[PDB]
RNA sequence: GUGAACAGCCUCUAGUUGAUAGAAUAAUGUAGAUAAGGGAAGUCGGCAAAAUAGAUCCGUAACUUCGGGAUAAGGAUUGGC
RNA sequence: GCAGUCAAGCGUUCAUAGCGACAUUGCUUUUUGAUUCUUCGAUGUCGGCUCUUCCUAUCAUACCGAAGCAGAAUUCGGUAAGCGUUGGAUUGUUCACCCACUAAUAGGGAACGUGAGCUGGGUUUAGACCGUCGUGAGACAGGUUAGUUUUACCCUACUGAUGAAUGUUACCGCAAUAGUAAUUGAACUUAGUACGAGAGGAACAGUUCAUUCGGAUAAUUGGUUUUUGCGGCUGUCUGAUCA
């Protein structure tokens, strides 16, 4: 059992949890829940939903000591 | 299953009843396939015999290069676009339906396959995996 | 005229009537066959269902596709307080069936057992087991004569037990008394084993074991009065039908001139007694066993309690049985765990495989975190605390 | 030599097996009869390895490599990666490849000296294949087919191509590959030659349905 | 007031607050609804529901009694400062 | 419609492997007839959808016997209905003919089962059109289009529920009786073995799955979402903001 990362939010997915979708480009996509899965279907840029991980990474949101080596 | 389908397949969700239209996945010149029946079905009043990933069915070409029409010809399902559960614990699905032309012996009339192919189909049918492209 | 097209019958005939159970606890109709060669041990057992959880284990089945590959399965953890014996009872054989001719009770029964006999506890004087329990003041010939009788007669012996209702995190405040037959040897030895097990624990270290096939007796969750479509599975009538599309069109032919008992009719649904056979145990844990959810591979620190506890159930701090698959009966209800009546040989049982990972995520929503440590680690500091 | 063997009932031996000059892989679901032919002549010369790449038994199409490397797709489990590392000798170095283009066996048609890749290969993967395999790679497709690995069964002593390949196409590769290529069929008329059967420097295994003179051709071209 | 509008929707003047009530709110109903994948395979018959459906720009065939068909068919935009 | 007996002959050679002329004995009440007994102060008339049970002259599955049964396939028969007998184009269709799956798509009864279960497609009032007949009003199993189908608040039967009386009350059990459930197929091995100069070609045992049915639940995926729980947007009204 390895660690797989959500494709839209970035939260860790436990076995038996989440969904999985394959696009026409044959590139993989994993969603932790219908909240993240349906949000992807609406073609939402995930850099703009506040509670995702890519949003907080972009705006150094709560980075604290992670910005320091 | 069916004749020539060596090995066994674990049951998955049925999402292709009689009368479905499936995109042509292989370079046989066809554009779509119209499922008329499935192999190894059951017998229940008012139940459409449905298909699934890796299953082999016969489907006419309602829209394609001419002499592939007006006749029945078997095919193999390579995409389902319907959420099915694997044993490993994943609920996955594809973007759209897709099938490949294949005579009853199990080999393919076409040469190549465009788009992802479910490994539940590659494993069950060796010749499909022989001419398959992306594998999940 | 015939049925035109012939279809399989809707529903089952042997599970009728689909009426309410006579008691909230499904009685054990039969017990595993006895052999007078083995040490004394219990045959059935009592527990409370708490919910389900998800597992991962390495499947070991030669010849299958998923050999030496990980899978996931559902398991229903059942709460288990240690069961204490408060009495024994002998069953004799008659040309009309087994009959109980005597009973023996323990010395100091807990308030739970006394509470069972009273419909109104507060108004009562707690005067139960007062005249009878005084018989121990003498040398004991009052009770020792009865235990002599169960040795001579009563070739079948069933021991009376009850659970601890206060140890379980449930608020019924009243125990569940029940009879449990024994699979020991010699009726003389069976009662002898009973004498020195009054007012003491009987854990799950002897009744069941890891990777054992057991039955599950419980009571169906109730859904009240139901129609005929969802009760049986009858086809829904077409949309154009007048005055109802959720019923059975033709009850019966002109003759016979009465409704057949085999016709499906609206009635009571749920609250049945269903015995599900051949259930396999994966975990047998103890309350004092810290990090129950940890496995030889995880090496983590967490119990089996999910985030926020089991829905409509407590926190679980005592013994438990973690059985593969679903189970009859709903949450907060007594569940009877009983030893398999037949020795299973299918190459599906006897698969002594340990688990690999246990789901402890929240069961009150979309459980995203297994332990508070990893929850606080992933998000980090919040506005609360520092 | 040339051995006639059926996996269960299918004649696609190359699909279910990968044969190289120092190691060989077979499906675990096979029977003694399929296993007997492989161990009949190999003996203890090179190890026999039982694996399931990608959780499936099409390892021949899901895996491709030579003396200097082995290729496994991303989704394969590390437990099987560890198993192949322990079973196979240390002389071969296994590095995972990140690519959703296709199964590696279909994409990669390589040998000790030369390699053939899928039309949609990317430069980042191009360097990874060359360094891992220690093999110079060139761009070309068998008869224009994208599945170069499934329509070309190749070894250091020769090579098989698509049966209906034009004569001009066949000779063009032979100059670069430095080995002759002969158009032909396998398994009683099947045009899938790259996946129908496999060749190493001392053996070639085909299906039991191969006719009389294709097996003779296989012996001639591959110098058995 | 929004709005093409005596359309729908909310309000000012004016007038009612009236047509048995209380509690849980089982089936089966009457009236509204929503359904993963396929999709008329259902049925005598897509009957019922569904989709487009306002406005601006582009574009529009067979045929004809040359007046029409024709907002045919088919495409692109619509908020706020 | 179904089942026998005799038996000339067919069956290379041989009456009964399988068939079988000329005659002849019966069975069936799902054909159609004939009768007219019940009912014209009236028992709602075709078909389709839904559902239950029963019978077998067994279509498939279980176990066997016979062959002009070497294997495979087939054909004939015995105990047997326990279980399963489908999805569609045309037609209102009973019927029928095709497409396809399947182990198989066997026949039937129960007021030609089933309208206070449904539909009203057809035949069957009244409107109207065409053809033939009639001088005419009108007639035709003719062809076609449009044509309101009502009530259970009773008793029994069935499906679920309560309940007095056998000193009271409570707990734990026995058991008569009644019902009963499982079902079929595919892939590998056996095994290019047995069997035959050749095409072909299995089976018992074992493993992995699946078809139909049944009972239970809800971790997981999906659905519903008056927790209006949260966020967003439109029109209007609280002077504006907030709400």
């Amino acid at each position: 059992m390895k660690v797989e990362i959500d494709s839209f939010s970035g939260a860790k997915i436990y076995p038996g949890r989440g969904t999985l979708f394959v696009r026409g480009d044959s590139k993989i996509f994993r969603f932790q829940n219908s909240k993240s899965a349906s949000l992807f279907k609406q073609r939402k840029n995930p850099r703009r939903i506040a509670w995702t991980v890519l949003f907080r990474k972009h705006h150094k949101k709560g980075i604290t000591e992670e910005v320091a080596k | 299953s069916g004749n020539g389908a060596q090995g066994t397949k674990f049951r998955i969700s049925l999402g292709l009843p009689v009368g479905a239209i499936m995109n042509c996945a292989d370079n046989s010149g066809a554009r779509n396939l119209y499922i008329i029946a499935v192999k190894g079905s059951g017998s229940r009043l008012n139940r459409l015999p449905a298909a699934s990933l890796g299953d082999m069915v016969m489907a006419t070409v309602k829209k394609g290069k001419p002499e592939l029409r007006k006749k029945v010809m078997p095919a193999i399902v390579v995409r389902q676009a319907k959420s099915w559960r694997r044993r490993d614990g994943v609920f996955l699905y594809f973007e759209d339906n897709a099938g490949v032309i294949a005579n009853p012996k199990g080999e393919m009339k076409g040469s190549a396959i465009t788009g992802p192919v479910g490994k539940e189909c590659a494993d069950l049918w060796p010749r499909v995996a022989s001419n398959s492209g992306v594998v999940v | 005229s015939h049925r035109k097209y012939e279809a399989p019958r809707h529903g089952h005939l042997g599970f009728l009537p689909r009426k309410r159970a006579a008691s909230i606890r499904a009685r054990v109709k039969a017990f595993p066959k006895d052999d007078r060669s083995k040490p004394v041990a219990l045959t059935s057992f009592l527990g409370y269902k708490a919910g389900m959880t998800t597992i991962v284990r390495d499947l070991d089945r030669p010849g299958s596709k998923f050999h030496k590959r990980e899978v996931v399965e559902a398991v229903t953890v059942v709460d288990t307080p240690p069961v204490v014996v408060v009495g024994v009872v002998g069953y004799v054989e008659t040309p009309r069936g087994l009959r109980s001719l005597t009973t023996v009770w323990a010395e100091h029964l807990s308030d739970e057992v006394k509470r069972r006999f009273y419909k109104n506890w507060y108004k009562s004087k707690k005067k139960a087991f007062t005249k009878y329990s005084a018989k121990y003041a003498q040398d004991g010939a009052g009770i020792e004569r009865e235990l002599a009788r169960i040795k001579k007669y009563a070739s079948v012996v069933r021991v009376l037990v009850h659970t601890q209702i206060r140890k379980t995190p449930l608020a019924q405040k009243k125990a569940h008394l029940a009879e449990i037959q024994l699979n020991g040897g010699s009726i003389s030895e069976k009662v002898d084993w009973a004498r020195e097990h009054f007012e003491k624990t009987v854990a799950v270290d002897s009744v069941f074991e890891q990777n054992e096939m057991i039955d599950a007796i419980a009571v169906t969750k109730g859904h009240g009065f139901e129609g005929v479509t969802h009760r049986w599975g009858t086809k829904k009538l077409p949309r154009k039908t007048h005055r109802g599309l959720r019923k059975v069109a033709c009850i019966g032919a002109w003759h016979p001139a009465h409704v057949m008992w085999s016709v499906a009719r609206a009635g009571q649904r749920g609250y049945h007694s269903r015995t599900s056979i051949n259930h396999k145990i994966y975990r047998v844990g103890k309350g004092d066993d810290e990090a129950n959810g940890a496995t030889s591979f995880d090496r983590t620190k967490k119990t089996i309690t999910p985030m926020g506890g089991f829905v409509h159930y407590g926190e679980i701090k005592n013994d438990f049985i973690m059985v593969k698959g679903c189970i009859p009966g709903n949450r907060k209800r007594i569940v009877t765990l009983r030893k398999s009546l037949y020795t299973n040989t299918s190459r599906k049982a006897l698969e002594e495989v340990s688990l690999k990972w246990i789901d402890t995520a929240s069961k009150f929503g979309k459980g995203r975190f297994q332990t508070p440590a990893e929850k606080h680690a992933f998000m980090g500091t919040l506005k609360k605390d520092l | 030599m040339a051995t006639r063997t059926q996996f269960e009932n299918s004649n696609e031996i190359g699909v279910f097996s990968k044969l190289t000059n120092t190691y060989c892989l077979v499906a675990v679901g096979g029977s003694e009869n399929f296993y007997s032919a492989f161990e009949a002549e190999l003996g203890d010369a090179i190890p026999i390895v039982h694996t399931t790449i990608a959780g499936t038994r099409i390892i021949g199409r899901m895996t491709a490599g030579n003396r200097r490397g082995l290729l496994v797709p991303t989704q394969t489990t590390d437990q099987e990666l560890q198993h192949l590392r322990n079973s196979l000798p240390d002389s071969v170095k296994i590095q995972r490849v990140e690519e959703r283009l296709s199964a590696l066996g279909n994409v990669i048609c390589c040998n000790d000296y030369v390699a053939l890749v899928h039309p949609d290969i990317d430069r980042e993967t191009e360097e990874l294949i060359s360094d891992v395999l220690g093999v110079e790679v060139f761009r070309q497709t068998i008869s224009g087919n994208i599945l170069v690995g499934s329509y070309c069964s190749l070894s250091n002593q020769g090579g098989l191509v698509h049966p209906q390949t034009s004569v001009q196409d066949q000779e063009e590769l032979s100059s670069l590959l430095q080995v002759p290529l002969v158009a032909g069929t396998v398994n009683r008329g099947s045009s899938v030659v790259g996946a129908g059967m496999v060749v190493n420097d001392y053996l070639a295994v085909t299906g039991l349905d191969t006719t009389a003179p294709e097996l003779s051709v296989i012996e001639s071209i591959f110098r058995l």
